[PDB]
RNA sequence: CUUGAGUCUCGUAGAGGGGGGUAGAAUUCCAGGAAUACCGGUGGCGAAGGCGGCCCCCUGGACGAAGACUGACGCUCAGGUGCGAAAGCGUGGGGAGCAUAGUCCACGCCGUAAACGAUGUCGACUUGGAGGUUGUGCCCUUGAGGCGUGGCUUCCGGAGCUAACGCGUUAAGUCGACCGCCUGGGGAGUAC
């Protein structure tokens, strides 16, 4: 949840969250931890704002 | 709750070790476990959904003194002079 | 069983007379002895060993004697809560006395013949055909 | 007791006042994108161990700060 | 000694008089059921030496009030 | 007496709620009302109506791995008492998204509906097959992985059953204990 590395390598390039139907991947620990990610600042709000 | 004050609790009626769910050590680790969560229920006053889980306990409650009453006359009046109930 | 033991086993017994299983087995208590040692011996099982101690537990052996099964259409009528104490002089022979009337009787459970020999009814068990 | 974590995002430009402030907030320690701003800064972060009424007193000192906007706390067991 | 009746006290407000039920069974006459019935006839004592919830022996008499033609004998349980 | 049930230990997963403030991937006026884009689904919670931002606070239920002891202590329900989708109405305000109050919070009435698994409840038994998801024992774990082995939920199907259509190990199949309800349509959920 925490990890500026194993969470960003595991987003989209416009901003989202990956979905697990096509990571294929644990899942239901990592939702939860991107549902937080938006005050980290180890991250954007979104790639396009 | 739990864990804690349970462990205080657990060997201050038990007839020996380890005897836990016997119907004395049964009521007053439970009745002793309505009065704290009455003190959640003294505010909040609107949490309907988990009321009942409170009014679960409390009418089994009544239910083991019946075990109480229909075997032991002598025991039953022992642990509610040590509760005060009814 | 949760609220009759012996309902609960003739519902356990013909289902396998239903898939021709090999042996059958339900948790046995004391009555439980006393019941399939009758239909031992009248001829619809052929053979049974309890086993356990803090489980007393049986090992009944079905008996078809082809794709036909021979416990054809056993049934129990009294059920708890309805209780028919038959006199005697009423008994139910079953299927026109073809079969056997398993009677719960004071000198044990083993009845065909109540009728005449023992002489004393009771409650009925089941019916067995 | 509960263990706990604390969460919180540092002012840049009173990035000097981190461990003044850390010796005010270990009181309790021992007592037991623009958002307006560059998006540049430094963390300071640590595993705590005080109980549910001695965390209580430190949130509750924040909405008369300036540096610090939001106030996190987690847990890991 | 008639059949020497048992049953229950319900209830003592009255001024040597109490209360008495019968469990009874019975066929039910159509269904074939057994419903546990039970009756309420008044029953004269004297002593106040049963107390309400015991286990009496009733025998009839002579009639002696309205509503009430049965005296106690003994008493078979303590409350 | 120990298997029905039940307490303890111990972990596990989660839109179960209540309060408290928070606050943007978004959005009209000159300020702020709203509530999720994503995850979002055949997931998942709960007794149902239901409930989705984020963190902590008091609380609710279930689950698994073992031990331990209680010795039938249970299952069911007429009345009974609670929780009760919308609106309506009451009293106390607001006014954008946009229906001119009302919708929204709140304190009181109101108990209404496709409140339709159009499938009371618990228990035990009977051919099955493929997927869901939560675990956790053994096994070079040598791994994404096998055999089990728990729990619930899908999808097609044997026997049996059903007027068919169909159900089909989460039953409607073989049963047992208990409760609700129906006995031709209209007049009618109406007259008093």
């Amino acid at each position: 949840y925490k990890d500026i590395a194993t969470l960003k390598n595991y987003i989209t390039e416009s901003g989202k969250i990956v979905p697990s139907r096509i990571t294929g991947t644990y899942q239901r620990q990592l939702a939860r931890a991107i549902k937080r990610a938006r005050y980290l600042s180890l991250l954007p709000y979104t790639d396009r704002h | 709750l739990s864990t804690e004050a349970t462990a205080k609790i657990v060997s201050e009626f038990g007839r020996d070790a380890n005897d836990t769910g016997s119907t004395e050590v049964q009521v007053a680790l439970l009745t002793a476990q309505i009065n704290h969560l009455q003190g959640h229920f003294a505010e909040h006053k609107k949490d309907h959904h988990s009321r009942r889980g409170l009014l679960r306990m409390v009418s089994q409650r009544r239910k083991l003194l019946d075990y109480l009453k229909r075997k032991d006359v002598a025991r039953y009046t022992r642990l509610i002079e040590r509760l005060g109930l009814r | 069983s949760m609220q009759d033991p012996i309902a609960d086993m003739l519902t356990r017994i013909r289902n396998g007379q239903a898939a021709n299983k090999a042996a059958v087995t339900m948790p046995s208590s004391k009555l439980k002895v006393a019941i399939a040692n009758v239909l031992k011996e009248e001829g619809f099982i052929e053979d049974f060993k309890v086993e356990g101690d803090t489980k007393p537990e049986l090992e009944l052996t079905l008996k078809y004697f082809q794709g036909k099964a021979v416990v054809e259409s056993i049934q129990r009528v009294s059920r708890p809560g309805l209780r028919i104490y038959k006199r005697k002089d009423e008994l139910p022979k079953v299927m026109a006395g073809l079969g056997i009337a398993v009677v719960s009787t004071s000198k044990g459970v083993m009845t065909d013949r109540a009728a005449r020999q023992a002489g004393l009814g009771g409650e009925i068990i089941c019916y067995v055909a | 007791m509960r263990h706990y974590e604390i969460v919180f995002m540092v002012h840049p430009d009173q990035s000097e006042q981190v461990p003044g402030m850390i010796e005010r907030y270990t009181a309790a320690i021992t007592g037991a994108y623009p958002i307006n701003k560059l998006h540049k800064a430094h963390y300071v972060l640590m595993n705590v161990e005080a109980p549910q009424e001695v965390i209580d007193e430190l949130e509750t000192t924040f909405r008369f700060n300036d540096a610090v906007i939001r106030s996190m706390v987690m847990r890991t067991k | 000694k008639i059949r020497t009746l048992q049953g229950r006290v319900v209830s003592d407000k009255m001024e040597k008089s109490i209360v008495v039920a019968i469990e009874r069974f019975v066929k039910h006459p159509i269904y074939g059921k057994f419903i546990k019935r039970t009756t309420k006839l008044h029953v004269h004592d004297e002593n106040n030496e049963c107390g309400i919830g015991d286990v009496v022996e009733i025998r009839e008499c002579r009639p002696l009030s309205k509503t009430k033609s049965w005296t106690l004998v003994r008493v078979v349980e303590k409350a």
